[PDB]
RNA sequence: CAACACGGGGAAACUCACUAGUUUAAGACAUUGGAUGGUGAUGCAUGGCCGUUUUUAGUUCGUGAAUGAUUUGUCUGGUUAAUUCCGAUAACGAACGAGAUCUUAACCUGCUAAUUAGCGGCGAGUACACUGUACUUGCUGCUUCUUAGAGGAACAUUGUGUGUCUAACACAAGGAAGUUUAAGGCAACAACAGGUCUGUGAUGUCCUUAGAUGAACUAGGCUGCACGCGUGCUACACUGAUAUAUAUAACGAGUAAAAUAUGCUUGCAUACUUUUCCUCCGCCGAAAGGCGUAGGUAAUCUUUAUCAAUAUAUAUCGUGAUGGGGAUAGAUUAUUGCAAUUAUUAAUCUUGAACGAGGAAUGCCUAGUAAGCAUGAUUCAUCAGAUUGUGCUAACUACGUC
């Protein structure tokens, strides 16, 4: 099956909220991720959704994305 | 040529008095006379490098190779198997490609080295690595060097 | 004490300063031994697509190693080296006799 | 997926993920077209 | 006791050590005899003959040679022998005699006194040689 | 061989402000030129000393 | 541990990765290089590891993005560089210039040496890509500043 | 020209864009619109970067002067590496390029230095025959050599010719060096519709985007072969091959998976320890190679105060496609890898082709070059007949002219 990764998505949002920034590899082909348990595909999909909804700003360099969290994302996660 | 009118004082006691080749051939003849070593078995079918593609042509070769090994041992007391392989190394004809260097046959070298150790003229040092000559080995080489030095003199 | 940098001027400057520093606390030093230069050598074709002429250039990243060593207790040499440093010089201390 | 712990698809440029022309000398994984841009900032000087 | 001087052709360097002695001449682990080619032996015996061996029998010589091939090394040795003869005659014998001796050597050739100046020109792209090119075509 | 306008420019300034300082010898002129003028390279300073001597 | 050759090159790669990242962000004032607004930059870098030519070029590309006429914008930027004490400057804009046939325009003033080690030491350069809807224009700013010691003088009182 | 061992493009897979076919959502955002990715189309839309023009010597401004475009400066002449200088000169003053300038190498340091380099000094032996010579094991003022900093040294120095007798050239002497000491790096003005969007998250437009021209997987293909052209290698032999022997060098380069263990039925499930790159050394192997282990983040260990091959010596052919030569082919045992077959690569024996010094043509080269001989590095899971470096053996012939 395709699967919907709700537990991973929720955990990534918690991580995002706590930090205020996230620095990770752009690619989703490699599964293993070293700085948090969830595979890279989960992080890429969720960050893409967040970027379109504009909770996060991209700066980018050399296939790393350099995402800074906006104030509206902080308000959403807390409640 | 064979006898020389040198402008300096020679040592008259050691391996650098005598010509290297004359020493090797003469000492090899002495080793054969003595009956110091044998092939053994597998060493009958050798070629020194792979690309030689003939038996060693001069017939007295095994004793010559042994003698050549003994001269190198007097020079360097830190030797191991890889040193012998490199020492006796040559070029290998690659046919329709240029030549490249190739190490000499290692089993016959190992056989001579080990057999000489068993016959007491060389000794493995495991600390400060490598086979050297024994003092008995050195004395025999020096005695032979003096004998040859005497023969060139008279 | 071993001094490494890829910065030529900074290693050279620090060496004179640590020697000067050593005589201040009257330490017994051997004169500075400049160790063989290590070069990161890259031979690069100039054409980016490899089209046209076979133009090659040779790039060098040259790293400097130097040694100055001391017959002293550990505490004086470590404290003196630690205060005197400049940021691009990477320093390691080597222990010696009493 | 197929084994890629050896062979051409195991390796790519750090800067741009190129599938050819990678300089693996000194184990930094950069393609020559990238490398000429960055060699001064990495530290390299030219003399020949 | 001891004085040192030297020779330098291409990569090769020969340092010659001239001691007070009895007429022994050595090359690292070897007697002076063991050069091998008759031609290049004759070249290093040449300055010894030009002075005469009865003027060299109060000194022992040992030489240490590193670098280069045989032809380059023998010229470095001949320079090292030349300078060795000269340094002994300046340090032990007599400076005026050394100048006189140096003149005889120098008139014969400057090559023992002043080494070869030739050094390799480095390879460039587009050919096997330094200046030489791979074949052009149309 | 031949010497450039810059080499000549320094040499021309010399004599004009240092007429009686100079001597026939090249080595002393090298010292005088070095004393009077700050020339950044030895080769360049020697060339100027040379031309001033000429 | 790793060799000195590996260590210093890996440091170089990290410095390179940081410098290009900084150069892509760059706005108000020139970046300072590695430490051996700031809160956000620091936090990203810690996470990863656990007037000048570039500014003038970036300013000029910003004016180009704003759609201003090339001659006035380039002269203004060139003037500020010369006025602020440059001994030469050269500015090139390449590409469409809002036309269907690509071209370039050079704006140089002062001495602007190209030769020997004074050029390499004292001329600072910056390249910038300016995106429009007809594609991309290349700005090149070069500034000469020798103001260690000057290349030409005969040095008499 | 400035294509054609060029695309760092040394393709079993991966690679790859192709072919035979098979899959997938990793389709943001609010059926559906909407966009996201694309070694897709377009270098005759473009950015970058590079080749050429041209590595020769050229270029421009200020002011002045001479329907105007324009010209002068920026030149009769001398001289030169050179728009380099002099010199004359409606111009006088400039700037760029040239030169200077950076990296080596050359020489000299009674100065700067001794570690992970050497030397002496001295204990200990084994030989020689000593109140020295030779050779190995133990300990520890000298810096010449090894290393690497700073500083010196050539300026046409001196003499003599030729020269506006200026700029400068020629010869000799001196000298480490005389042509700017030798070699590179370096790279104006202005172009070319030169090449590259098959390197880029540089990029317009156009194509494409769910029985995808994206990502991915399985084969096959890039190398097939009547035939034509590049570029190299190996050859055509006695100034040589064959077998033994002597001599010797410089640049380098060296960190997420395997092994071992447990439970179950090669297979499945789990743990844990280290294998990982260079290989000394010690055994075993004709040979490739195998096994056991050591030392190395490196001037230290691999290993380089000794790692090479042509050289050169004694032997064997005795000149006959010959024992030159290794095409072409068969049987092997190995090594790498999932897979080795369209000989992967390796060795052993056997198989023993053409080639009798090359037409018309045409390449490179003036001093350690040219040529010959090797060898490190690059790609690399696996491999040099390639490129790029590095050493050694060390020529000829002008030394000028259009």
């Amino acid at each position: 099956y395709s699967y919907i990764p709700k537990q991973n998505k929720k955990l990534i949002y918690e991580y995002l909220f706590k930090e205020g920034v996230i620095v990770v590899e752009k690619d989703a082909k490699i599964p293993r991720h070293p700085h948090l348990n969830v595979p890279n595909l989960h992080i890429m999909m969720t960050l893409k959704s967040l970027k379109s909804r504009n909770y996060v700003e991209e700066k980018y360099n050399w296939k790393h994305q350099y995402f800074i969290l906006n104030n509206e994302g902080i308000e959403y996660l807390r409640e | 040529r064979l006898l020389e009118p040198v402008p300096f004082v020679k040592t008259n006691n050691c391996i650098k008095d005598v010509d290297a080749d004359l020493f090797i051939r003469s000492y090899a003849t002495h080793l054969k006379l003595h009956n110091k070593i044998t092939y053994p078995k597998w060493c009958t079918f050798v070629k020194t490098g792979k690309g030689r593609k003939l038996a060693p042509l001069n017939e007295d070769w095994y004793f010559i190779r042994a003698s050549s090994i003994l001269r190198r041992l007097y020079l360097h007391p830190d030797i191991g198997v890889g040193f012998l392989r490199r020492q006796f190394s040559s070029k290998q004809r690659r046919g329709v490609a240029p030549n490249h260097t190739s190490l000499a046959s290692g089993k016959i070298l190992r056989s001579i080295l080990q057999q000489l150790e068993n016959l007491g003229y060389v000794e493995q040092n495991p600390k400060k690595k490598g086979r050297r000559l024994t003092t008995k080995g050195e004395n025999a080489i020096n005695n032979f060097a003096r004998y040859i030095n005497k023969k060139v003199y008279n | 004490i071993a001094l490494t940098s890829k910065n030529l001027r900074a290693i050279e400057k620090v060496c004179s300063d640590i020697m000067k520093g050593a005589k201040e606390k009257n330490l017994n030093v051997s004169g500075p031994v400049r160790l063989p230069v290590k070069t990161l050598r890259i031979t690069t074709r100039k054409s980016p697509c490899g089209e046209g002429t076979n133009t090659w250039d040779r790039f060098e990243l040259r790293i400097y190693k130097r040694l100055i060593d001391l017959y002293s207790q550990c505490e004086v040499v470590t404290q003196m080296t630690s205060i005197n440093i400049d940021p691009v010089v990477e320093v390691e201390v080597i222990i010696t006799d009493s | 997926v197929h084994p890629k712990k050896y062979g051409q698809g195991s390796r790519q440029c750090r800067v741009c993920s190129n599938k050819h022309a990678i300089i693996r000398k000194y184990n930094i994984n950069i393609c020559r077209q990238c490398f000429r841009e960055r060699a001064d900032i990495i530290g390299f000087k030219k003399y020949r | 006791k001891r004085v040192q001087t030297f020779g330098k052709k291409k990569t090769a360097v020969a340092v010659a050590t001239v001691t007070n002695g009895k007429g022994l001449i050595k090359l690292n682990g070897k007697n002076l005899d063991l050069v091998e080619p008759y031609i290049l032996k004759t070249k290093v015996y040449e300055p010894l003959w030009l002075i005469g061996s009865g003027k060299l029998k109060n000194l022992d010589i040992r030489i240490r040679v590193k670098g280069g091939g045989q032809t380059s090394q023998i010229y470095a040795i001949r320079q090292a022998i030349g300078k060795g003869i000269i340094s002994y005659y300046q340090k032990y014998v007599d400076e005026s005699t050394k100048k006189e001796l140096k003149d005889v050597l120098l008139r014969y050739d400057r090559s023992l006194l002043v080494g070869d100046t030739r050094r390799c020109e480095p390879k460039k792209f587009g050919g096997k040689g330094a200046r030489a090119r791979y074949q052009k075509s149309y | 061989r031949v010497r450039t306008k810059t080499i000549k420019r320094a040499a021309r300034q010399i004599v004009e402000k240092y007429y009686a300082k100079l001597t026939l010898d090249f080595q002393i002129n090298k010292k005088i030129t070095e004393e009077v003028a700050i020339i950044p390279s030895k080769r360049m300073k020697n060339k100027v000393a040379g031309f001033v001597t000429h | 541990p790793i060799s000195k050759k590996r260590k210093f090159i890996n440091d170089g790669v990290f410095q390179a990765e940081l410098n290009e990242f900084l150069a892509r962000i760059l706005a108000e004032d020139g970046y300072s290089g590695v430490e051996v607004r700031i809160r956000e930059l620091t936090s990203l870098v810690q996470k990863r590891f656990f007037l000048c030519a570039m500014a003038q070029a970036e300013s000029l590309r910003y004016k180009l993005l704003k759609g201003l006429a090339v001659r006035r914008a380039c002269y203004g930027v060139l003037r500020h560089i010369m006025e602020s004490g440059a001994k030469g400057c050269e500015v090139i804009v390449s590409g469409k210039l809002r036309a269907q046939r690509a071209k370039s325009m050079k704006f140089r003033d002062g001495y602007l040496i190209s030769t020997g080690e004074p050029s390499k030491r004292f001329v600072n350069t910056a390249t910038r890509s300016a995106q429009l809807k007809q594609g991309v224009l290349g700005i090149k700013v070069k500034i000469m500043l020798p103001t260690s010691i000057l290349p030409d003088n005969i040095s008499v009182l």
